[PDB]
């Protein structure tokens, strides 16, 4: 039964962060012999083998994310996600001590209460994980008061991708990823990419070309516009794909939401409110390397891009108009 | 028959396959060693790099290698009688009357879909 | 102009002006060297058949 | 009759297989393949 | 593989299906079309080589 | 053990393939300095008489 | 770790001359269009959006450069340009060799511009090539700002014109310096110029008039030093929105919403990326500092 | 259903000194390449009359 | 049925009753909407004159 112990010696002590690189001066140049991971190009022979090679895979960079332990109730997140879904932590008011509400983007269409055809796909699939939408505005009463003043987007606090979710009757435990890469529970050795559904992303370089520079970076930006419909306050949340840098995006956000800003300000030449004036925010949902193909999946169907290699850095909301 | 005549010229492009001699010793080559470089490390993967120099020095001041055309294999060219639309080259240049100038354009002209005896050739006019 | 030695030279080496491409719809003008393995014998003799 | 990447103990041949495989794949000569590029060429995990 | 090494383009398969016709009407019932050569034995076993 | 021993067939195939990718680099750059140094027969026929 | 080189192969010898102005900027930073080990000389210079024969329009050539990844300069050797490579988030020797030259010491701020002073100084054609290289310019962000000032202000001007000396000078402790217009094209620089016609009005309509009244009873008689503007005359427009009376939460709710629209002219006043120095050495010109894009 | 086979290519290495190319060729290793600069050869010809 | 002024030398080179040339092998693969410009679309000349 040692041997079941032993195994604990060897895996924790294997993994470990590195240590500080402290050696006394009476040792001598031997701390010159301590630097390994410095040294990067590595000596080729004729026929090089693993066994040539097996001290240049050993030095890997020190990677690891920062995981959030959110206690959810089983009414809000849905008993089945495809466990890559982006999140966002809505916050009101410390209630009790711990219980958590998480706002997954189909969730969020369903408390916006936009029309079907302007996103004619995840209206069907957010319209059977949840009732008539007043199952989660019950929880927040302040859905047309916060849509007036617009303090909506104030209180969403981006978080990252799912890495786990253990599912009980009553109670949802849900574990998401922030800073990084988040490791993979139930398949071992793997990695969790960021899936969005094709219908809210909105790709941003588009061309003929009729040329761009290449790059390492493409960062995901998230969007949300407070509009009217119907004469009642309602809120849009769109996605995008630009490593064009921040100085561009807000200019081709701006021509992406054209129409829409036209319809709402012919109503203020009447009656202008000052609370009225706030139209949108964008936040950086953090990067993704460059040349990765969005692989596109389906689930019921429901189509939904996945992200390789998606790394989390979040940002704040910034106003833009 | 307007008042002038004119003259036509197009080009041609022939799939050849060539026979290249080289006399012998007529290059001194030189040959480094291969190294390995690490980067663009990532979560999914990580990509290597093995890199490799050369010298090539002509030993001798002669010409030591000599190139034929030998085998025709194909023509590419089609040899068509398009011409060349000058309305492309130039768009900026047009008639004072805007109202005439898109009538002169409609009497002359990615619109061809699939071309059928080879690839299309342009033609001028002199 | 210059003598012909050294145009013998720049013939094999130098691929010369206005190039034609190759293997797309319409005689367009090659921008790309990379890959383009023409010769056009019809600077140096200056002729037209 | 489905295809599979499980790791298989592959024989090798003598008679090379390259000839015309970049524009008869895009073409269709053969139904039923798959292309891996860089990382995904691997024989990737046993799960039963 | 001297003809596909661009890829099958536009361009390509017109220059391909243009050799589909030529090779139909030229060379075909090869035995048939050999029997009033000059030739005789050379045409048939470049054609059937 | 199949699975590591799997692992290290796939690292070594990946790694054949540099090396055996870069013996083609030889082959093409020499034939690529050949051909920048090859004037054709009717230039350089009549300069060799 | 990371390793960061690109080798640059080039095609033909270099001669003496331009070798010469290239081994005098053996510091430099100047972006680069693809992540590889071996890159044309094609993708080196500025000068795929900055030529002779285009006009440039100096928004766009700085909205290029957020795009691209940067690079440093190691040798000069008479086949191959050797250069390193800026990552995030990288501490790296940086050298300033840069011709309108400016103090830095420890601690101090940087960013990357366009060349706006002179051209011919900054950009060295190859004869032999035949793409010339544009070298960019690393600028501290009082004059980074300072220079993208006075750039929005001359497009302004110069369209009511359809003189010089207010519009082309920018002014800094000590100097004063000439931008370079003279076939600049407009229609980039003046979509900036659009979207500032769109957040200024809306900042015209919330003013708070409490803050006018401060004007009011300020202007008239308390004059300060950083007031001189307005030159100790109230301007028009003003004495006419103070008729109202104040209340107090009438301003809070237009003081959040002043404050929110001042976030968005981050957005329009962007330079490209940032250069955190924390450590200048003065008489070697060398220094350490860590890239940080956007 | 069945498993019949499961074939797979062997790309065989095709070394720079074994083809007949490097007939053309002198072929020197030369361990430090990347030190060098400029290479140099230098002819001196006498001609008698 | 034909009008009396068609041409006596599109009956001799070997082409379709039509009066255009129906080669879609030579066209993109599965656009059907680029097929049927060959085919029966007037703004262009057929591909074979």
């Amino acid at each position: 039964q040692a041997e079941n112990a032993a195994r604990l010696g060897r895996q924790v002590l294997g993994l470990l962060p590195p240590p500080t690189h402290r050696v006394s001066l009476t040792r001598g140049p031997e701390f010159a012999r301590g630097v390994r991971d410095l040294l990067s190009k590595y000596a080729a022979s004729t026929r090089p083998t693993v066994g040539s090679l097996h001290e240049a895979l050993r030095q890997a960079p020190f990677r690891q994310p920062t995981y959030g332990d959110f206690l959810v109730y089983s009414q809000t997140f849905s008993p089945q996600e495809p466990l890559g879904t982006f999140l966002f932590s809505f916050k009101q008011e410390d209630n009790g001590s711990s219980m958590d509400m998480l706002l997954t983007p189909t969730s969020l269409f369903m408390l916006s209460g936009m029309e079907a055809a302007k996103a004619p796909q995840t209206h069907k699939v957010a319209g059977v994980w949840y009732g008539s939408g007043s199952g989660l505005a019950d929880f927040i009463p302040n859905l047309s008061e916060l849509m007036d003043t617009g303090e909506f987007h104030t209180l969403l606090t981006p978080v990252g991708p799912m890495v786990q979710s253990v599912h009980s009757t009553f109670v949802t435990k849900v574990t998401s990823a922030m800073k990084g890469v988040g490791l993979a529970r139930d398949e071992p050795r793997a990695h969790v990419g960021l899936t969005l559904p094709c219908d809210m992303l909105v790709d941003l370089d588009e061309s003929c070309p009729m040329r761009e520079p290449a790059g390492l970076n493409v960062t995901i930006y998230a969007s949300l516009v407070y509009l009217r419909v119907n004469q009642r306050p309602s809120m849009a949340l769109t996605f995008f794909q630009s490593g064009k840098g921040f100085a561009e995006v807000v200019a081709m956000i701006k021509d992406h939401f054209t129409d829409v800003i036209r319809t709402k300000y012919i109503q203020l030449r009447h009656e202008l409110y000052i609370n009225r004036l706030v139209f949108g925010a964008v936040c950086t949902l953090g990067t993704v390397p460059f040349d990765s193909h969005p692989v596109h999946q389906s689930l019921n169907s429901l189509p939904v891009l996945v992200f390789a290699n998606f790394e989390a850095a979040c940002g704040p909301w910034t106003v833009f108009l | 028959h307007p008042g002038f005549a004119m003259t036509v010229v197009r080009t041609d492009e022939v799939l050849a396959e060539h026979i290249l001699y080289c006399s012998r010793a007529s290059t001194s080559m030189f040959v480094g060693l291969p190294s390995v470089v690490r980067r663009e490390v990532r979560s999914d993967a990580v990509t290597f790099e093995i890199t490799h120099e050369i010298a090539s020095l002509h030993t001798a001041l002669g010409y030591s290698s000599v190139i034929a055309p030998a085998h025709v294999a194909a023509i590419t060219t089609d040899m068509g009688v398009h011409c060349q639309d000058l309305f492309m080259i130039f768009p900026g240049d047009a008639y004072q009357d805007r109202q005439l100038h898109d009538y002169i354009k409609m009497k002359a002209g990615e619109n061809l879909p699939g071309l059928s005896h080879g690839q299309l050739a342009t033609c001028e006019i002199i | 102009n210059r003598g012909l030695y050294t145009l013998v030279n720049e013939y094999s080496a130098r691929l010369a002006g206005a190039p034609a491409t190759s293997t797309t719809d319409l005689q367009y003008v090659v921008v790309n060297g990379t890959d383009v393995f023409l010769d056009q014998p019809c600077h140096m003799l200056q002729e037209a058949y | 009759a489905t295809l599979e990447q499980r790791p298989f103990p592959y024989l090798a041949t003598e008679a090379n297989l390259l000839t015309q495989i970049k524009e008869s794949a895009a073409d269709g000569l053969f139904k039923s393949f798959q292309l891996l590029l860089g990382k995904d060429a691997r024989e990737g995990s046993v799960r039963f | 593989p001297v003809y596909s090494e661009r890829g099958l383009k536009k361009a390509v398969k017109s220059d391909m299906v243009s050799m589909f016709k030529a090779h139909l009407i030229e060379h075909s019932f090869f035995l048939d079309k050999a029997e009033l050569m000059t030739r005789g034995k050379q045409y048939v076993l470049t054609m059937l080589s | 053990f199949t699975e590591y021993a799997g692992a290290i067939k796939t690292i070594t195939s990946a790694l054949q393939f540099g090396m055996d990718a870069l013996e083609r680099g030889l082959v093409d750059t020499v034939l690529a300095v050949k051909l920048r140094h090859a004037p054709p027969v009717f230039i350089l026929k009549t300069l060799g008489d | 770790a990371l390793d960061k080189s690109i080798v640059v192969n080039l095609t033909s010898r270099l001669f003496a001359d331009e070798l010469a102005a290239l081994q005098s900027k053996i510091g430099s930073v100047l972006p680069l269009g693809d992540c590889h080990r071996l890159q044309n000389i094609q993708a080196l210079g500025l000068g795929c959006v900055c030529s002779r024969e285009t006009s440039p329009d100096y928004i766009q050539i700085m909205q290029y450069l957020s795009k691209c990844t940067l690079a440093v300069l190691e040798e000069v050797r008479p086949d191959s340009l050797r250069l390193t490579r800026m990552d995030p988030s990288d501490n790296l020797q940086i050298k300033n060799v840069y011709a309108p030259f400016f103090q830095w010491d420890s601690n101090t701020q940087l960013a990357v511009l366009p060349p706006l002073f002179s051209r011919k100084d900054s950009t060295i054609v190859l004869e032999s090539n035949g793409f010339d290289i544009v070298f960019p310019m690393v600028v501290p962000q009082q004059l980074g700002h300072a220079i993208l000032q006075q750039l929005l202000v001359y497009h302004i001007y110069s369209k009511i014109s359809a003189l010089d000396l207010y519009t082309t000078n920018v002014s800094f402790m000590g100097r004063t310096y000439r931008l370079d217009v003279d076939n600049t094209d407009p229609r980039t620089a003046l979509r900036v110029l659009d979207d500032l016609s769109m957040y200024l009005c809306i900042l015209s309509a919330l003013v708070p008039r409490g803050c006018l009244r401060l004007l009011t009873a300020l202007v008239r008689h308390d004059r300060h030093p950083l007031t001189e503007v307005f030159e100790g005359v109230v301007p028009d427009e003003v004495t006419r929105i103070d008729l109202d009376q104040l209340s107090v939460p009438d301003d809070i709710t237009r003081m959040r919403v002043m404050f929110s629209y001042l976030q968005s002219l981050s957005s329009i006043f962007n330079l490209g990326p940032r250069l955190h120095v924390y450590a200048y050495s003065a008489e070697t010109l060398a220094a350490s500092c860590w890239y940080s894009p956007r | 259903e069945a498993l019949l086979g499961v074939y797979t290519n062997v790309v065989e290495f095709v070394k720079f000194l074994e083809t007949a190319l490097a007939a053309a060729c002198v072929n020197t290793e030369f361990k430090d390449l990347r030190r060098m600069i400029d290479g140099k050869i230098q002819f001196k010809i006498s001609m008698p009359t | 049925p034909t009008p009396v002024t068609s041409d006596v030398a599109y009956f001799q080179t070997p082409s379709n009753p039509r009066g255009r040339a129906a080669c879609v092998v030579s066209c993109d693969a599965y656009s059907n909407e680029s097929a049927e410009r060959l085919l029966y679309d007037h703004s262009i000349p057929d591909p074979a004159y």
